[PDB]
RNA sequence: GUGAAGAGUUUCUUUACUUAAUCAAUGAAGCGGAAUUGGGAUUUAUUUCCCAUAUUCUAGCGUUAAAGUUUCUUCGCGAACUGAUCCGCGUUGA
RNA sequence: GAGUUCAGCGCCUCAUGCUGAAUCCGGUGCGCUCUCGACGGCCCUUGAAAAUCCAACGGAAGAAUGGCCUUG
RNA sequence: GGACAUGGGUUAGUCGAUCCUAAGAGAUAGGGAAGCUCCGUAUGAAAGUUGCACGAUUUUUCGUGCCUCCUAUCGAAAGGGAAUCCGGUUAAUAUUCCGGAACCAGAAGGUGGAAUCAACACGGCAACGUAAAUGAAGUUGGAGACGUCGGCGGGAGCCCUGG
């Protein structure tokens, strides 16, 4: 029993992890903000027009909550495109605008009319 | 450079090919050397005198 | 009346400003080398310390028990300089800048940074230009008798460590301050003290000095030791008064 | 070969960083050992009433063998034991008489503190094993004045925890035997003898002798240099 | 609380202890005592009357062990003693 | 190749397109604003901290070998 | 019309915040307080994230190990601090969009190169140099990091001047 340090330290024991008897929640919830959550609505005003036929950018109204990493994936199981660069912005009404350009590969114009926004 | 700065570089900008190099200089390192040596010495002089 | 100014430095406004201060200067943690042997330091560097008036000395020991250097602050003494190697512990030699327990040192030699109690790290003797005599010592029981620079006679354990020589920073208070802007900023690194307004330039709310038709005390100024706070004020407890003509 | 010359370190004060020593004696203990500790320590100073210092004198190792080689012959019947009685008891409740018919008189220590004292006062104790160590030792303080006065043998014996491991429990304050079987009536009788020489014949003198008081360590040693000189 | 003297069956003064209580320090870091040791006075000597240390150098370096017998079987930065005397009712001091 | 200045052409013109030139060479400072460099004066005043980044001292650890196709 | 009505409008790895600490605030230990709460901030606490491969096939971060002076957090849109510029564009945003041209940080290791035949490069008297030039623990050093006034010397933009 040779203590060569004037420090007694609490010795480490085995700390179990959880097992509990019963589940407190029977059943786990479903995903919130899957993908038709994220993606509200296109925006067709005149400014978001000028962004798809000239950046090949669409506009769109996503919840609050969403960012760039589950626009992008919300935008590709969606509408099976592949988007570049996502910007956003939080609008003085307090809902969130994207604006999701894609690739050189794909026409926004197309994909725009294909949602029916135009 | 400012701090983060000398993250950038190759090692052998940011120091000198020598003792100490990039950390002393150099004739603080020679006044080292010489004064390591002549203490040592006299550390022997005095082991055998003491005999 | 209302709480005097004197009541209200408990705190607050009125405490030490101390962000430009390096550290306290202490002696060192007495341990086992200084007990029995000496311990070497080599004087890295002597600097000011705001609001203090006598230069520290930052000094370098290595660490008797682990792989590292311990830097300890000490009161510079008047012709320590960086470089020089200082002593402590009970062997170390009788030089200016060494560490001694005051039972080792003959009577009549000057020290400076002289512990109170075997230990303290350091209490007396201490402020710029200032030291301690020692006066003789009591083998049995040991205790040594020390002058302090009040000219009080004081008996520390002949165990209580003590520098040699005098605390630097010389005759400091020999220079007249010469104007107001002087004494701001020595006050401004010390604490919240300076200028100060007179008792008897107040109203009887303030002080009790205050009032009256003409600037006047009223009552002596002399009160007894026993005076509660609010009232203690003017001379406290004093023996006596006036310009002494020769004293002792 | 002549490479592995030999590099001596000093260790004198200034020289060496000092070696990994033993650093026990200076430790700063947790709390708890620290109190369990100094409360042996202060037993030993501060002088003790003799109805407490009475205890921390024991039975000898070979008397306390032979008393235990004597109980542990008559231990009390496990669980398992009584589940195994009980179970002949009822197939001889069925077609015999009583349980009295099948299952013979229990000999076993008896135990349980307000039991014993019973005993104690009802002169059925032949032997009262008392532990060295219950905590509040209020418990059995009386105990040894009152088998005295019973004129019941009795000794004090270390581990409360050795007295529980006789009767299946983690301890037992005390342990009384009241009958023992023929064959062991000499050892019973032998055990008594030792046991009253140390304990019964000691009480009458020990009421007046106090425990601790004692110094030790370093005051001692100056003690001794004061005397040496 | 525990002990010692003194004062004309008692409790008053001082002069002792420490474990209560108080203070201070520290990473509770080497306290106290023995054994080896060499001058010593005892003395046709016996540690019996006595305690003896390792770093002063000049602004260096000092850590993660070497060596020493020697046990596996001596393939090994391999295990132990040791190097680093022994012991403990106290972390140290007031 | 941008920007600027200038000159023309289609002339409802459309995607407002198309075509020509120049955008060059010198000097100045107790100037102004910012800044850097080397200094000087002053103080009983000597003028934050931490995150973070770097260097050294040290020597832990490594396993290529068939005179070469072979690893870290 | 800054009024009224209907619509539109704020895009960032590089700008801030976010990270850090400052005066200070403040849980926890522990002690007060009838209590609301007060004091306290490694404090009289068994206050452990980190350093080793002993098992582990076999080409690698899960089990004990023996270990060591660690630490709550909040507190700066002027302090500290990784990194972006020009040109263009809208009714209304831009170092954020578009065109072009860069930079920083992190991860994995995708090629190429370098050193190593036994070991981790050479040159230079030296100051020191290079495309790379093995470096764990521990320690030490540096940067971050600092007042104010005075004149002197340079640079950039501006100003002025000759074609
Ligand atoms: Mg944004
Ligand atoms: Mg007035
Ligand atoms: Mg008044
Ligand atoms: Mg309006
Ligand atoms: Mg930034
Ligand atoms: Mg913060
Ligand atoms: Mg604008």
């Amino acid at each position: 029993k040779v203590r060569t340090s004037t420090t007694f330290r609490r010795p480490k024991t085995l700390q179990l992890s959880r097992k509990p008897k019963y589940a407190r929640k029977s059943v786990a919830h479903a995903p919130r903000l899957d993908e038709y959550k994220i993606i509200v609505n296109p925006i067709n005003s005149e400014s978001a027009m000028k962004k798809i036929e000239d950046d090949n950018t669409l506009v769109f109204h996503v919840h609050l909550k969403a960012n760039k990493f589950t626009i992008k994936e919300a935008v590709r199981k969606l509408y099976s495109v592949e988007p570049v660069k996502i910007n956003t912005l939080i609008r003085p009404n307090g809902t969130k605008k994207a604006f999701v350009k894609l690739s050189a590969d794909a026409d926004a114009l197309d994909v725009a009319n294909r949602i029916g926004f135009l | 450079l400012r701090p983060r700065e000398f993250a950038r570089l190759s090692h052998n900008q940011k120091k000198v090919q020598r003792a100490y190099g990039g950390c002393l200089s150099a004739n603080a390192v020679k006044d080292r050397i010489v004064r390591a040596f002549l203490i040592e010495e006299q550390k022997i002089v005095k082991q055998k005198l003491k005999q | 009346g209302r709480v005097i100014r004197a009541q209200r430095k408990s705190g607050g406004i009125f405490q030490a400003h101390t962000r430009l201060r390096k550290g306290a200067a202490q002696l060192r943690t007495l341990d086992f080398a200084e007990r029995h042997g000496y311990i070497r330091g080599v004087v890295q560097k002597i600097i000011h310390d705001p609001g203090r008036g006598a230069p520290l000395a930052k000094v370098a020991f290595r660490n008797p028990y682990h792989y590292r250097t311990d830097v300890e602050t000490f009161v510079a003494t008047e012709g320590m300089y960086t470089g020089q190697f200082v002593y402590c512990g009970k062997n170390a030699a009788l030089t200016v800048g060494n560490v001694l327990p005051v039972g080792e040192m003959p009577e009549g030699t000057i020290i400076s940074n002289v512990e109170e109690k075997a230990g303290d790290r350091g209490a007396l003797g201490r402020s710029s230009g200032n030291y301690v005599i020692i006066v003789g010592h009591d083998v049995d029981t040991g205790k040594t008798r020390v002058k302090l620079p009040s000219g009080a006679k004081k008996v520390v354990p002949s165990s209580a460590r003590g520098v040699v020589g005098i605390v630097a920073g010389g005759g400091r208070i020999d220079k007249p301050l010469l104007k107001a802007g002087r004494a701001f900023h020595k006050y401004r690194v010390k604490r919240n003290c300076w200028p100060r307004t007179r008792g008897v330039a107040m109203n009887p709310v303030d002080h009790p000095h205050g009032g009256g038709n003409h600037q006047h005390v009223g009552h002596s100024t002399t009160v007894p030791r026993q005076s509660a706070p609010g009232q203690k004020v003017g001379l406290i407890a004093a023996r006596r008064t006036g310009l002494l003509r020769g004293a002792a | 070969n002549p490479l592995f010359v030999s590099r001596p370190r000093s260790f004198g004060i200034g020289q060496d960083i000092q070696p990994k020593r033993d650093l026990s004696r200076f430790v700063k203990w947790p709390e708890y050992i620290r109190l369990q500790r100094r409360r042996k320590i202060l037993n030993l100073r501060l002088k003790v009433p003799p109805a407490i210092a009475q205890f921390q004198k024991t039975l000898d190792k070979n008397t306390a063998t032979q008393v235990f080689k004597l109980l542990n012959k008559y231990r009390p019947e496990t669980a398992a034991e009584k589940k195994q009685r009980l179970v002949a008891e009822a197939e001889a409740v069925a077609n015999g008489k009583s349980a009295q018919d099948v299952s013979k008189k229990p000999y076993n220590v008896k135990y349980g503190l307000n039991h014993v004292v019973a005993l104690i006062e009802a002169k059925k104790a032949k032997l009262v094993l008392i532990a060295s160590d219950v905590d509040p030792i209020e418990l059995v303080v009386f105990l040894p004045a009152l088998c005295k006065k019973m004129g019941v043998p009795y000794a004090i014996v270390k581990n409360k925890a050795r007295l529980g491991t006789v009767i299946h429990q983690k301890t037992a304050a005390v342990l009384a035997v009241t009958e023992v079987r023929e064959e062991d009536k000499n050892e019973l009788a032998s055990i008594v003898s030792a046991v009253d020489a140390n304990f019964s014949a000691k009480y009458d003198e020990s009421r007046r002798k106090w425990g601790g008081g004692i110094m030790g360590g370093k005051t001692q040693a100056l003690l001794a240099k004061r005397a040496k000189a």
